[PDB]
């Protein structure tokens, strides 16, 4: 079985990476310019865009890529590091509102994960949780278009 | 340092 989402870790933190179109993407605030481990040694990033808070390495072993969304839906679904699916209503180019706010703890460790559309295709990459007193009611995400463009 | 893969998630729930 191959996975589209990788649960990754650095010495300091744990987060997620998502394979889209042959590339393993994640948030620059989690990886930085770090290289990714492989059994033949570390492999350097293929893309790095601090502005978009995006980095990309060649897709790793045991993974499969996600297909970018093309339906244009606003009913998104966030997948957490625990495999939980959270419905999100898209509010704009890079933001959506949780249909049911969750305590921030529920979304921790998930940056880099995918925002999926009704067809399970990639809409964007979860960037950051937008909190209000410890409760995550919305999220910021990097549109797949930015990834497509970076490539 | 290096980013290591600690686990994986299959979106379809495929057991195989
Ligand atoms: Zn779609």
């Amino acid at each position: 079985v191959e996975g589209e989402v990788q649960i990754v870790s650095t010495a300091t933190q744990t987060f997620l990476a998502t394979c889209i179109n042959g590339v393993c993407w994640t948030v620059y605030h989690g990886a930085g310019t770090r290289t990714i481990a492989s059994p033949k040694g570390p492999v350097i990033q293929m893309y790095t865009n601090v502005d978009q808070d995006l980095v990309g390495w060649p897709a790793p072993q045991g993974s499969r890529s996600l297909t970018p969304c093309t339906c244009g839906s606003s009913d998104l679904y966030l997948v957490t590091r625990h495999a939980d699916v959270i419905p999100v209503r898209r509010r704009g180019d890079s933001r959506g509102s949780l249909l049911s706010p969750r305590p921030i703890s529920y979304l921790k460790g998930s940056s880099g994960g995918p925002l999926l559309c009704p067809a399970g295709h990639a809409v964007g990459l979860f960037r950051a949780a937008v909190c209000t007193r410890g409760v995550a009611k919305a999220v910021d995400f990097i549109p797949v278009e930015n990834l497509e463009t970076t490539m | 340092g290096s980013v290591v893969i600690v686990g994986r998630i299959v979106l379809s729930g495929k057991p195989a």
